[PDB]
């Protein structure tokens, strides 16, 4: 130790420095942690987590092709009627036609034209409809072609009823009210009030429920009215909708003018729509099931441009956004969805300079029309003393964030010179100030909004914004039980389409100038503002259900074991049912042959007999092992989304989740599923709860699985870089052959000694030498189809002597060429050879590459001296794959034609195919492409830059499940995969002999 | 910026930057092959870092223009992993870009920057085999500096206490090894520490972003 | 997807395809991604599947259809899947490296008995029958065991 | 707070509106919590709202105008929810 | 040079892909000489192709 | 809960922003302009 500092001395280095600079980071860090330890104690979790930024710029996600979803739009109205889903009394026919006629072009017209026009009115009842509705809505397209776009909601009006069971059992439905059809009849009904609303600070017969046809004609028809709605407010009576205007006193008391302008603006928007052409709307709050999705869905309804803001932004959300554009997304329309976090001051500054900036700079190059901060957090059970972390934050949320918003909208405009392009500002109100309960802060938000009715005035930012105050009364969506029960002292409770009715009324031409001229005030509360004491009386009307549900469901409860007592257990244990459960009935799924006298009105009566059916190639089964599992389960997710019973527990089973057991299981004999880990049973029914969540995570599009390719993990790439060793290495002991072989390699550069006692030898590289000394590589590629995790050939049935000696890909096709067969309902492959000459069977199916697995192994693993076979040659060949399912299956000697078509081998593969049958040198022949994925492969296909980049798809919010998206405006480049898949092809002449499936004529 | 712009795309094709002109066009040299076109377009992004409109079809003296607007004396990211991966494989066992550095200074006299630039010819010149002597190591550091001279324009003891210090240096490892001594410890820790706190710094700074000097103090 | 679009665009112009019946194209690559060589046999066995179902099942991933796109009018690209009455023919294409193109066309089944006897054809339904009973046996059988 | 339009509001005014706002109800809150844990229910402490008559009428207040007319929804939460008997509101609204 | 030379980060070209591939090389065949829009079946047969 | 009005009448006077602002600009100016004058008639005086 000693001989060591004296010598660190000598050298005048400090052997302490490390630790030295070591505390002193370790200071700075309790130093800092402590300031953060205090924000914390100050602002708490809530705020300070809740704070966090959501907003980026490549998130955003923009919907465009509303010319592409209205023929799909009209393409599924079509076949829905043709299926009758929709009959000729449901809204939806209406509803549609709405959006059909909302997105006019001369060539959806010839789209509508050339469908219509072609259906045989002849096939059905059904198909007259079709071809009736469809010439009625050409007719309509032509005229609303080259017309504004227009918000009108058609769907059946509804109200509250709550119902409490003879057993307790308290049930809320949404029940058409009775005397309102139309959001017409609705308008007339808000003008009339009820006579809750006393002191004061026409018949158009819809053919509606009837005949949708009908109604459908009428679209296009401009509504001409003279005894205007306003003139129905009878003297002395508030609307249950209103404006206000406010005092020289200073109070806001209703004013009958401002209320008929609005009123009749309402009626005006009921049967002709409103259009929002050209206007720009930024709208906080409006994800699914709220006031907002539905202002959101009538702004796209009538063409406007529309920034949304998710909080949760998913692809389950994205998704949602796509299908409600979709159905929408008028002509001009767009949609634009942004993740964002109204909590964040950064974010409220990000989101509008998006909005702002230049195209060139990445923004959006807008400027808005309209502001629409409905973003909030719920706060409840929340009282004076319980105000705290979250509370603030929501105030900031609901309140302060909000004003900066406005503020910022204000800086861009003017930092522009936009004097004369005001956004509006609908104002989120509320008439109940800590009227209720614990609100948290929520009232105390929703009051300082209403400063701004003045600001609007004082301050300088009058020609940037306007205030609009929405008052927004009580609605109900996905604590309605009582809806029914207020209402029933004269005041109206509202649906969620009726209160977005009543806002989008306020973006109305009439209304936006109004707020130009001086900030307006609308009473969207149907009346409740009149009722009195209104917390006590809705407690008690809760209190009232609440009792009558718990004393009815107490008192049948008893009056039950009371019979149970007197009348004996046994006879009311005679007297239940037995409930069925449903078992998994996995089918092979062969195609359905109808009656001949069907068959024959299909083709034309000429060609029977015409055809030479030795030479009309039909395929006779099929299969794959893809990442989606098998051709049925796949099938089953990409035509339907979710998996049957028969999916699940098909995919449980391959997957490995489930063991199939039959025998004596703890005592007792079960014969089904068992899970394979625990060995317990397992019923149909249930595989879905149990595995679902997790077999969908390990199947379809994901991250790469290291463990399914030997470690490959494309975040740590392994790989060795050349050196020259600079000094002498230290020796190490080795054999003696293997001594040799280095002397062989080094010459000069190494010394090699045999260590006289062992017989071994020393081996010492010299200065001079070549060292390969290992590193790691970060890849972009970190997603892949791959085939669902647990897969395992064992399980399909192949020996483990076969698993060893093969290629992978191998495995695909050999469980493939099994699954194939099955699917044509051949069993037994020497069933051929009743038919057919042994010649007379071929083999045609290829790979792009395949057999990548030994090529490695040849070519790496044996630069490493690893073990590997000394036939992984044999495996490698692109055509030993065909040669296995030959040497293990199929045993013929027919042709053997194999093609390397890379990226369509598969086929070219059934070119080929096709022909050999056509020549006569096969009369059965097996087609079909397989490939596989491995870490040389990925790596090639990056290096391209062919695939698609998953550190970027990442940075524009972007799933593994949603990384591949073809004809998509943002594709990318492409998502790789593995497997196989194979089809049996035979001369129809064959099949019909052998009587096998016939699935198609290639 | 000519000098950089030629080396990566003359390097790029593996053709010298004679048989290129900067006269032509990144189609016109490339022929057809656009995976080419493809790696010298996104080579150049991680390079100057500005993208012009038309980079396939602006020609290249026409590039170095826009480039040399906003760039200086910057080696680059995509051009220093190209002289460190020719130092390692082509240079002789021990030659840094450190010692090529101080024999282009010592032997030649060159400045920072312009050894940059005799670095960035020898990378267009890269031998295709590792140099065997430190003295053929020498002699092609040589030859490159006069060919950066000719494109340029420009025209051209203590060593024995460091072999015992060396010895020292050992005799103390050695010693450090039979003590069982981690000396290398302390720096450490003390790596982990500096990284523990750029990233409190990180949030703390964050919180201050959204609460604002007045609000967190 | 343009140049593909294009093409498939193209040779239904040139033969005649009715103003305003576009073909309606699937693109399963984006639930299966795209196993180079096995790609045309998957898309082989949906188009199959399609025939079969009178299903045509939609692009999921399509949040927004190229604006490019639109141009080809022979084109429908839909986001949602579509239970129609009939699906006569699907047109499977692949195209991979090295000018490798190819194209199938696959024809539904029921036009095949068109052009047999009555007698022939009720002959076969028969032993088909037998065949996917004895076939849903083996099945069952190998799945289980 | 003064010189502060809508577009002005920032660090000051958030953290104004905190002290004449937010944490005036989390000390009210606050007492409660004492006399509450105590069975003080027969001492009401009054408290005196300093109230503006001046919500947003003059130029740039900052955020003033919304921390005095939040403080007004005290007086049906005195009501509504349950602190009767440990706080009573009496809102001053403060004159020129 | 896709398997080994990658391995030691020797430089070798972005697309040795393309040239590893069966059908390449009648794909530069058609690239550089013929032109054809004809058929492409590319066979492997091993010893007999 | 009690609300006490200690705003002696302020609330009846009509456009107070408005109002309170004229009083400022009429004083300050009347300020202003008879110093200016004011420091005219002064350097006239120095002059002639």
């Amino acid at each position: 130790r000693q001989q060591l500092q004296v010598l660190a001395r000598y050298l005048k280095m400090d052997l302490d420095n490390g630790e030295r600079k070591f505390l002193k980071e370790k200071d700075t860090v309790a130093e800092l942690q402590a300031q953060l330890d205090y924000l914390n104690a100050e602002l708490g979790e809530f705020f300070v987590n809740g704070v966090a930024t959501s907003f980026s710029r490549k998130k955003a996600r923009t919907f465009d092709s509303s010319w592409n979803w209205a023929k799909q739009s009209l393409l599924s109205l079509y076949f829905e009627i043709i299926h009758g889903v929709l009959k000729n009394v449901d809204r939806e026919v209406v509803s549609e036609a709405i959006n059909i006629m909302n997105r006019s072009n001369d060539a959806l017209i010839k789209f509508m034209e050339y469908h219509i026009s072609n259906t045989d009115e002849t096939k059905g009842e059904n198909y007259q409809l079709v071809k009736t509705l469809g010439e009625q809505l050409i007719e309509n397209c032509k005229q609303v072609l080259d017309v504004d776009p227009v918000y009108k909601d058609v769907a059946k009006p509804t109200g509250p009823k709550t119902a409490i069971d003879k057993n307790g059992n308290i049930t809320y439905s949404e029940e058409p009210r009775e005397k309102v059809r139309k959001l017409s009849q609705y308008v007339q009904e808000m003008a009339l009030g009820g006579p809750i609303t006393k002191e004061s600070q026409m018949d158009v017969e819809d053919a509606l429920d009837k005949d949708s046809t009908k109604e459908v004609a009428s679209l296009p028809n401009k509504s001409t009215i003279s005894k205007t709605v306003s003139s129905t407010i009878p003297r002395e009576t508030i609307p249950f909708l209103h404006l206000r205007k406010k005092t020289p006193a200073g109070d806001w008391k209703y004013d009958r003018q401002l209320s008929s302008l609005f009123l009749d603006g309402l009626e005006k928007a009921a049967f002709n729509g409103v259009t929002f052409k050209d206007k720009y709307v930024l709208i906080t709050g409006a994800g699914k099931g709220s006031i907002g999705a539905e202002v959101l869905q009538g702004l796209l309804q009538g063409g406007a441009k529309v920034v949304v803001t998710t909080s949760r932004f998913s692809k389950q959300v994205t998704d949602y956004y796509q299908s409600i554009y979709a159905k929408y997304g008028a002509k001009g329309s767009t949609l634009i969805v942004v993740p964002f976090n109204q909590g964040s001051k950064q974010d409220v500054e990000a989101l509008i300079e998006f909005i702002y900036d230049t195209e060139k700079n990445g923004g959006l190059g807008w400027d808005l029309d309209a502001i629409i901060p409905f973003a909030a957090i719920p706060e409840q059970g929340i009282e004076l003393e319980h105000i705290d972390s979250k509370s603030e934050f929501a105030h900031r949320i609901m309140l302060t964030n909000i004003l900066r918003m406005m503020g910022c909208v204000k800086k861009q405009k003017s930092a522009r010179g936009i004097e004369t392009r005001p956004a509006q500002v609908i104002l989120p109100m509320s008439p109940n100030h800590g009227t209720f309960g614990g609100d948290g802060m929520y009232s105390e938000s929703k009051l300082s909004l209403e400063t701004l009715f003045n600001r609007w005035h004082s301050e300088s930012w009058a020609n940037q914004l306007t205030v609009c105050g929405a008052i927004i009364g009580w609605t109900r969506g996905t604590n309605n039980i009582i809806a029914e029960g207020i209402e029933k002292m004269g005041v109206r409770t509202f649906s969620q389409k009726e209160m977005a009715f009543n806002l989008l009324g306020l973006l109305t031409p009439e209304v936006v100038e109004l707020c130009q001229k001086s900030p307006v005030m609308a009473d969207l509360n149907g009346g409740l503002q009149f009722v009195p004491e209104l917390k006590e009386f809705t407690a008690k009307l809760r209190k009232e259900l609440v009792e009558t549900s718990e004393v009815r469901k107490a008192v049948s409860i008893e009056t039950a074991l009371e019979h149970k007592v007197v009348n004996g257990n046994s006879a009311d244990a005679a007297y239940a049912q037995v409930e069925i459960q449903p078992r998994a009935n996995i089918q092979l799924d062969f195609p359905e042959l109808k009656p001949y006298k069907q068959v024959k009105q299909i083709a034309p009566a000429e060609l029977e007999g015409l055809l030479d059916l030795e030479r009309v190639i039909v395929v006779t089964g099929f299969a794959e092992v893809g990442p989606w599992g098998s051709a049925r389960t796949r099938w089953e997710m990409e035509a339907f989304g979710e998996f049957s019973l028969e999916g699940c527990v098909e995919m449980a089973w391959i997957m490995g989740f489930i063991s199939y057991h039959n025998g004596n299981l703890k005592g007792r004999p079960y014969t089904g599923w068992v899970d394979s880990k625990t060995k317990e049973p397992v019923d149909d029914k249930d595989v879905k709860a149990k595995y679902e969540t997790s077999i969908l995570e390990h199947s379809g599009i994901r991250l790469i699985e290291p463990e399914l390719f030997n470690g490959y993990n494309p975040e740590k790439k392994e790989m060795i870089q050349e050196v020259i060793v600079e000094e002498d290495l230290e020796p190490f002991e080795a054999s003696k052959e293997t001594a040799e072989q280095f002397k062989h390699q080094h010459g000069d550069k190494v010394d090699i000694f045999e260590i006289p006692e062992t017989g071994e030898y020393s081996v010492k590289l010299l200065k001079g030498a070549t060292l390969y000394i290992p590193k790691a590589l970060r890849f972009d590629r970190l997603v892949a189809g791959q085939i669902p995790t647990g897969w395992n050939a064992k399980t399909y049935g192949i020996s483990d002597d076969i698993i060893s000696q093969v290629d992978p890909i191998t495995l695909f096709v050999l469980v493939s060429v099994v699954e194939a067969f099955i699917a044509s309902g051949i069993t037994d492959p020497y069933e051929m050879y009743k038919y057919v000459h042994v010649s007379e069977v071929g083999n045609c199916s290829g790979s792009g590459m395949g057999g990548v697995s030994a090529l490695r192994g040849m070519f790496k693993d044996r630069f490493k001296d690893e073990p590997v076979q000394n036939d992984i040659l044999q495996e490698s060949f692109i055509n030993t794959m065909s040669a296995w399912v030959n040497m293990l299956l199929i045993s013929s000697s027919g042709p053997i034609k194999t093609p390397v078509g890379a990226c369509a081998t598969s086929v070219e593969s059934v070119d080929i195919g096709v022909e050999t049958i056509l020549s006569g040198k096969a009369r059965i022949c097996i087609v079909g492409g397989y490939d596989d994925f491995q870490e040389e492969g990925s790596f090639e296909f990056g290096n391209m830059k062919a695939t698609s980049n998953t550190l970027e798809e990442f940075e524009h919010g972007r799933t593994p499940a949603e990384m591949s998206r073809p004809a998509t405006t943002t594709r990318n480049g492409f998502m790789e995969a593995q497997g196989a898949g194979i089809q049996i092809i035979m001369q129809a002449d064959l099949a019909l002999k052998m009587g096998v499936p016939i699935y198609g004529i290639v | 910026a000519s000098l950089l712009l030629h080396v990566l795309v003359a390097h790029k094709l593996k053709k010298s930057l004679d048989s290129i002109p900067m006269s032509k066009t990144i189609k016109d040299l490339v022929g057809g092959k656009s995976t080419v076109q493809n790696e010298i377009l996104g080579d150049l992004g991680k390079e100057f870092g500005t993208t012009p409109e038309k980079p396939e079809e602006t020609p290249l003296e026409e590039l170095a223009e826009t480039f040399q607007d906003t760039f200086s004396g910057a080696l680059g990211k995509q051009s220093s992993s190209l002289l460190s991966r020719l130092i390692s494989s082509k240079m002789p066992g021990g030659f840094t870009i450190t010692v090529a550095r101080k024999y282009l200074q010592t032997r030649w006299g060159l400045p920072s920057g312009r050894q940059d630039g005799v670095l960035l010819v020898a990378l267009s010149n890269e031998p295709a085999a590792r140099l065997g002597s430190e003295a053929d190591a020498k002699a092609f550091l040589d030859s490159m500096a006069q060919k950066y001279a000719s494109i340029v324009g420009v025209d051209l003891l203590e060593e024995i206490t460091k072999d015992h210090k060396v010895l020292a240096r050992q005799q103390l490892q050695v010693l450090a090894r039979y003590l069982k001594m981690d000396l290398d410890n302390g720096e450490r820790k003390f790596l982990k520490e500096k990284d523990t706190v750029a990233e409190l710094q990180a949030q703390l700074d964050y919180l201050n972003a959204e609460l604002g000097e007045f609000f967190v103090n | 997807d343009k140049n593909e679009s294009a093409t498939i665009n193209e040779m239904m112009k040139h033969l005649g395809r009715s103003e305003g019946n576009p073909v309606i194209g699937v693109f399963q690559k984006f639930l299966t991604g795209h196993p180079k060589g096995a790609a045309g046999a998957w898309m082989m066995n949906g188009a199959l599947q399609i025939l079969n179902s009178g299903i045509i099942p939609g692009n999921r991933n399509a949040d927004n259809v190229d604006k490019i796109l639109e141009q080809f009018e022979y084109v429908l690209y839909p986001s949602k899947t579509l239970k129609t009455d009939g699906v006569r023919a699907v047109s499977i294409t692949s195209f991979g490296f090295g000018q490798k193109g190819g194209q199938a066309i696959v024809v539904h089944p029921d036009y095949l008995y068109g052009a047999i006897t009555e007698d022939r054809y009720n002959e076969y339904v028969a032993k088909v029958s037998a065949r996917e009973k004895s076939a849903y046996k083996f099945f069952h059988n190998g799945m289980i065991y």
